[PDB]
RNA sequence: AAACUUUCAACAACGGAUCUCUUGGUUCUGGCAUCGAUGAAGAACGCAGCGAAAUGCGAUAAGUAAUGUGAAUUGCAGAAUUCCGUGAAUCAUCGAAUCUUUGAACGCACAUUGCGCCCGCCGGUAUUCCGGCGGGCAUGCCUGUUCGAGCGUCAU
RNA sequence: GAAUAAUUCUCACGCCAGGUCGUACUCAUAACCGCAGCAGGUCCCCAAGGUGAACAGCCUCUGGUUGAUAGAACAAUGUAG
RNA sequence: GCGUGAGCCCGGGUCGAACGGCCUCUAGUGCAGAUCUUGGUGGUAGUAGCAAAUACUUCAAUGAGAACUUGAAGGACCGAAGUGGGGAAAGGUUCCAUGUGAACAGCGGUUGGACAUGGGUUAGUCGAUCCUAAGCCAUAGGGAAGUUCCGUUUCAAAGGGGCACUCGUGCCCCGUGUGGCGAAAGGGAAGCCGGUUAAUAUUCCGGCACCUGGAUGUGGGUUUUGCGCGGCAACGCAACUGAA
RNA sequence: AGAGACCGAUAGCGCACAAGUAGAGUGAUCGAAAGAUGAAAAGCACUUUGAAAAGAGGGUUAAAUAGCACGUGAAAUUGUU
RNA sequence: GUUGACCUCGGAUCAGGUAGGAGGACCCGCUGAACUUAAGCAUAUCAAUAAGCGGAGGAAAAGAAACCAACAGGGAUUGC
């Protein structure tokens, strides 16, 4: 709603900076086994706990 | 009419963010969580169950500065600059 | 530049320190301002700025306190901060005069009737 | 908006009529400042900033 | 006679068994005794030249000082030292510091970034109003100090 | 509290200031809850013309849709009329 | 090829780092079944089906590709207890622009609430913040081995107001009573019109107002015997002392 | 800190990996799957067909019967001959 | 009458201190089951155990006889 308070505001940004893939330069490092994000979230997927 | 046109009418929330461990168990009415204990002295522990003990043990976050005690140990809680050192 | 060394600062008193604090302040919040629209060899130089700045405070700091424990030296109550940290055990233990006092009855036959060194021959 | 008027005089020595806030989806908070009617705003942002 | 169904082989598919490997577990033996109101264990939010996580750190924020070593870091880039002396490095060691909001959590509260009081400095005509900055104000109990209550009670 | 000035005159005009947090968008035959883009469920405000007793049924204006896999044929047995 | 048999040995192909015979020792040591456990795969089978909510047609453009993309023109439905215009709970970027291979939209797709990169939420007047309700919890006290249970004004020595300060220190009054949380629909100080953006507006721009708190000077009013006049009256007038 | 007539990725701790993680539940709590290219990326320059994904040539390597759907590559089940 | 003691009970953001929480494998106490066995079942057993509550340390606890014995007498506590 648009009614909200400051706190569950400051999880929401929390929430939307945690929601970007991974860079590109990180999968030329030598020993990398990282292939991409597995903690990708939607919001018509996956519902978080406020 | 129990099932699927029930389970429309749930939009409130009995439960909200603790402030001491983080979770969402603070029940609302009461204003006690159901998973620390707060606003209690003490933290909720029970020995029927080992998996809860372990998943909040000590070593589970940060040790800020337990885990500088070692260290400290070793050398025998010295203090003092070593010899001719600048500053 | 913007790269000051640590062994040219201790040699200063507070108001070159104070200063010198300043005027890396001033320089760094203008690259920032100025960081965009733009990108090159200015880039490391905000590194080397906040690097700086905390060395002057590090010194700065170090000066007071050496003052400080100078001042309160031969003074029966000293502020917390400046109180030995071992450990919360080890800050109430007795202490090592009263922990090893005896009474005068015990004292009196030590002296007569101490522990000898002798020998068995076989 | 008391601590904003008075660092932007401390800094560029510039005055102001009014000042708004809001804070960002994101978290961060982002300030109009409206200048007193005699000094150009164009003028201000090529001299000082960039 | 083809097509269709069925059986075997070669090659090609589907699937991940088998063989070899292991910076991981499991069990035994030996050494040591060190959390916290000087704010712990745990939680939240932030910090990188280019980062989401994991690891590290706290507005001095992918770290500062000090000691040792002696030439790197590396996916890209730039730059620094290049061992003179003023010294690379996510190196080793670690005795000096910084350490946001919380939490036994302590001005009163908190489903609020809510509302107060005391002391000082600086501005606005100001002891009283407004703004900025610094330091403070929980409970139980002990020893001492000082101000008191009671025909409980002594002397004059 | 006055006899030359006094007036704590609720009259007119004039000077200064008003901190902190929320504010986008949906509110449902696709943005909520039912494992889902499910014919189910979920609290309110505004309310045009005609017929007519009328917020009944039926037709229209402002505003809004033309979205629910399609093409061809017309046997039995069905569901609906 | 050997062995009654469980099995043993050799040839051909593939492949890339370790392995066997004999005598003793040792064991988590031999599978077709347990509606057995975990994983993988068939026939059924290109089968059942993809049929509520009245409905689509022409030309042009884009594009490798158009029934479900855009423009225009026809034909229709919702029919103000709407398929319209705004909100509360709940969600959390789904909002706007540009672009796009796969996957998702149970047919297609150049379109998308999907995928990638950027942008967007402005208040002394709208809310919260203030008050109390049903209720919840501190303090005095009493239980309970204890985690804790009761108790809310009680069998309590429970407060607040003024004046100078040489300068805080010092004086003087009153006293029956003495905490907090709890409503975005209850109570409650104050803002309207016009314009503006791709996306905000009673919040931005222009004009025109209002409320609370704090300092304060002019004009006017009252008083020469001290704190205003008028009306029978209901009452009127810009003011027109007032502590416990 | 040192070891073993212990286990060798369906075994050994639930976890050899960004594991008490992702995910489920109002909540107390429940709780996985997932290791191996090559000595060295030398991770395929160029030409040609295609709207593109890609194919055919041509290259690297001891080996592409090692191409990141990556050591070896069994059975159920499937295609061609 | 004035003034000065004593006793008991209070105030203060008076000077200086101290406790709470975590951990709990091992240690010192309190409280306290049933499944099960008895081929049924109530005393019994499981067990002076699991779960619940309070308090410590590198160890804790115990400890220098109101003890054992019946001997020609031993001689604080703990463990095999
Ligand atoms: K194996
Ligand atoms: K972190
Ligand atoms: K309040
Ligand atoms: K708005
Ligand atoms: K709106
Ligand atoms: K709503
Ligand atoms: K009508
Ligand atoms: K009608
Ligand atoms: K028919
Ligand atoms: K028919
Ligand atoms: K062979
Ligand atoms: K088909
Ligand atoms: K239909
Ligand atoms: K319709
Ligand atoms: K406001
Ligand atoms: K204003
Ligand atoms: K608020
Ligand atoms: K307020
Ligand atoms: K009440
Ligand atoms: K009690
Ligand atoms: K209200
Ligand atoms: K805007
Ligand atoms: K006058
Ligand atoms: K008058
Ligand atoms: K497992
Ligand atoms: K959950
Ligand atoms: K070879
Ligand atoms: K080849
Ligand atoms: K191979
Ligand atoms: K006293
Ligand atoms: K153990
Ligand atoms: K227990
Ligand atoms: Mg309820
Ligand atoms: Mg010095
Ligand atoms: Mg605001
Ligand atoms: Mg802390
Ligand atoms: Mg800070
Ligand atoms: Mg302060
Ligand atoms: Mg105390
Ligand atoms: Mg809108
Ligand atoms: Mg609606
Ligand atoms: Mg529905
Ligand atoms: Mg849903
Ligand atoms: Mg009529
Ligand atoms: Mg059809
Ligand atoms: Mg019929
Ligand atoms: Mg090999
Ligand atoms: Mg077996
Ligand atoms: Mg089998
Ligand atoms: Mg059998
Ligand atoms: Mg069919
Ligand atoms: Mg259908
Ligand atoms: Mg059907
Ligand atoms: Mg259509
Ligand atoms: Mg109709
Ligand atoms: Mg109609
Ligand atoms: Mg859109
Ligand atoms: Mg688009
Ligand atoms: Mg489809
Ligand atoms: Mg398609
Ligand atoms: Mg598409
Ligand atoms: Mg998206
Ligand atoms: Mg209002
Ligand atoms: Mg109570
Ligand atoms: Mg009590
Ligand atoms: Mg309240
Ligand atoms: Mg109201
Ligand atoms: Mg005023
Ligand atoms: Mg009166
Ligand atoms: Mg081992
Ligand atoms: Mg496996
Ligand atoms: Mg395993
Ligand atoms: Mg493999
Ligand atoms: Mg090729
Ligand atoms: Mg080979
Ligand atoms: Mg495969
Ligand atoms: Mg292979
Ligand atoms: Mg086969
Ligand atoms: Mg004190
Ligand atoms: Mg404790
Ligand atoms: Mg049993
Ligand atoms: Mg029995
Ligand atoms: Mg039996
Ligand atoms: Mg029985
Ligand atoms: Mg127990
Ligand atoms: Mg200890
Ligand atoms: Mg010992
Ligand atoms: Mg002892
Ligand atoms: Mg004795
Ligand atoms: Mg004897
Ligand atoms: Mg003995
Ligand atoms: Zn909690």
């Amino acid at each position: 709603p648009s009614h909200k308070t400051f706190r569950i505001k400051q999880k929401l940004a929390k929430a939307q900076k945690q929601n970007r893939p991974i860079p590109q330069w990180i999968r030329l490092r030598t020993g990398n086994t990282i292939r991409y994000n597995a903690k990708r979230r939607h919001w018509r997927k996956t519902r978080l706990g406020l | 009419t129990k099932g699927t046109s029930s389970f429309g009418k749930r939009h409130n929330k009995t439960h909200g963010l603790c402030r001491r461990c983080g979770r969402r168990s603070l029940h609302n009415q009461k204003k006690v969580c159901a998973s620390c204990g707060y606003p209690a002295a003490k933290t909720r522990k029970y020995n029927w169950s080992e998996k809860a003990k372990r998943r909040k043990v000590t070593g589970t976050g940060r040790m800020r500065y337990l885990s500088t005690v070692p260290r400290r140990f070793k050398n025998g809680f010295r203090t003092g600059v070593p010899k001719g050192a600048r500053g | 530049n913007g790269k000051v060394k640590a062994g040219q600062l201790w040699s200063k008193n507070k108001e070159e320190l104070t200063k010198i604090l300043g005027e890396l302040k001033t320089e760094l919040s203008q690259l920032r301002i100025q960081k965009i629209s733009s990108s090159g060899a200015k880039l490391n130089k905000i590194h080397d700025l906040r690097k700086s700045i905390a060395r002057v405070l590090t010194v700065i700091n170090a000066k007071q306190r050496a003052q400080l424990r100078l001042f309160y030296k031969n003074k029966k109550y000293l502020p917390l901060d400046l109180r030995p940290k071992l450990t919360r055990a080890l800050r109430r233990r007795l202490s090592k005069e009263d922990a090893s006092r005896v009474l005068e009855k015990t004292k009196k036959r030590l002296t007569h009737f101490p522990q000898r060194k002798y020998a068995v021959k076989a | 908006k008391a601590q904003i008027k008075q660092a932007l005089k401390k800094l560029y020595d510039i005055d102001t009529v009014k000042i708004n806030t809001l804070i960002r989806p994101d978290g961060t908070k982002k300030a109009f400042a409206r200048l007193t009617p005699d000094v150009d705003a164009l003028d201000i942002a090529a001299t000082k900033l960039g």
